[PDB]
């Protein structure tokens, strides 16, 4: 009920401490961390982030597409950690076979 | 819980996997033929099937597919119509869409896919909708609360919804009796959105409303500093700060992300002179749902 999460921000590399029943973005606006957010409901790509060492729950997909759940992408505003996590925040995609 | 209204609230009645197919009833260009970038006010039909609330937003799925034979992803747009809509029948939903157009580093003029699919919609066309989406920008329950609305460009959208309910309407469960303050920053007067309307609101109840425009190009303050959405707030910085510490003052920001820096800048200097550093203070505001952002 409190997992370790690592944020490889294009700024530095945070070492937060996000709980279970708490969205990640929320804990970022707590410790005083500044991460991108818009609708804050999980319908856009404002808070995208390629995950790594760990797993998170983002069932409130909405914008989470097909090979997005597999490619590792994560919508930080709508995802609770289910294990220690290491995400690369501020990550974006606007092409690649598009 | 929340100080914001969440009684008659709903989200995701429709998702990208099976959107509601509405139809364009109206679509008009609300910016002067000489403005930097056209914006359009458009009205779709919902058959009451999308009970969205002031502050929420809907998604649109443009037709066709991108240069890969794949359906376009959903693009979000703040709802510019109050719950009952611009028709009063709770049967429609309106959008304030800016049409995206720029030239790239190749000299090719590009066009945003959805915002262009929207500004070209011909009354009768189908439009795929999703939502309602969002709970962050909802309105407070307190009808006598102060409410600062900082907006830039199509960022006036959710506030135009706000205001329609605050004055142009009468409900037997809501009567705005506090102060509604709006700040709209745009580059030109030919770019002002719904001024007439905010003009009638400023009379329907000149005691509760207060609107301040910030035409960045045709306005300057002291040292000929361009009058920006935040430069306008500067001239009231004193009165403003004397509100940012009362349980009933709810600030709302929305629009072109970037208008958020300046605001914090004129806020840090003001706070970093009295109390703590603005930043940690915004954290205490967001505590009681008094600083809700939705920039994009
Ligand atoms: C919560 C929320 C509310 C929103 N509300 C509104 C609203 O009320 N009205 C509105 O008009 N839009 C709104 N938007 C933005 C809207 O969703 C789209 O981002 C916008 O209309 C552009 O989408 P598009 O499909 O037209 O273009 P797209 O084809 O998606 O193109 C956007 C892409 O173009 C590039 N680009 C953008 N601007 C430039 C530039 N100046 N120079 C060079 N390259 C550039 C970038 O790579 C960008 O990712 C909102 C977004 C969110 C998240
Ligand atoms: S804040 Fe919009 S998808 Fe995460």
């Amino acid at each position: 009920a409190t997992y370790n999460v690592k944020l490889i921000t294009p700024e530095g590399e945070v070492e937060l401490q996000v709980p279970d029943d708490v969205y990640i973005l929320d804990q970022a606006e707590e410790d005083g961390i500044d991460l991108p957010y818009s609708c804050r409901a999980g319908s856009c790509s404002s808070c995208a982030g390629k995950v790594v060492s760990g797993s998170v729950d983002q069932s409130d997909q909405s914008y989470l597409d097909d090979g997005q759940i597999a490619d590792g992408w994560v919508l930080t505003c709508h995802a609770y950690p289910t294990s220690d996590v290491v995400i690369e925040t501020h990550k974006e995609e606007e092409l690649t076979g598009a | 819980e929340s100080k914001k209204q969440e009684e008659g609230v709903v989200t995701n009645l429709y998702k990208p996997k099976e959107p509601y197919v509405g139809r364009c009833l109206l679509n008009t260009k609300i910016t002067g033929d000489d403005a930097p970038g056209e914006t359009w006010h458009m009205v779709f039909s919902t058959e009451g099937k999308i009970p969205y609330r002031e502050g929420q937003s809907i998604g649109v799925i443009a037709d066709g597919v991108d240069k890969n034979g794949k359906p376009h992803k959903v693009r979000l747009y703040s709802i510019a119509s109050s719950a009952i809509g611009d028709f009063g029948d709770s049967k429609t939903v309106s959008l304030c869409v800016k049409r995206l157009i720029y030239t790239n580093d190749a000299g090719e003029i590009v066009k945003g896919v959805c915002s262009n699919f929207l500004c070209d919609l011909q009354p009768g066309d189908n439009v795929q909708i999703t939502g309602p989406v969002g709970k962050e920008m909802l309105m407070p329950k307190d009808p006598n609360a102060t409410i600062i609305m900082l907006a830039t460009g199509t960022g006036i959208a959710p506030f135009r919804s706000f205001l329609w309910k605050m004055f142009f309407e009468k409900h037997d469960d809501y009567k705005f009796n506090g102060l509604g303050w709006l700040f709209l920053g745009v580059p030109t007067s030919s770019s002002l959105l719904y001024k007439e309307e905010f003009g009638k609101m400023k009379e329907r109840a000149p005691e509760n409303f207060r609107v301040d425009y910030a035409v960045s190009r045709e306005q300057t303050n002291a040292a000929g500093e361009r009058m920006y959405i935040q430069t306008r707030m500067a001239e009231y910085k004193e009165e403003l700060w004397e509100l940012l510490k009362k349980d009933n003052t709810y600030v709302y920001m929305c629009g072109l992300k970037g208008m958020e820096k300046g605001i914090d800048d004129i806020m840090v200097s003001l706070a970093e002179k009295d109390g703590i550093d603005w930043f940690d203070y915004k954290k205490q505001l967001k505590r009681g749902d008094q600083w809700n952002v939705e920039v994009y």
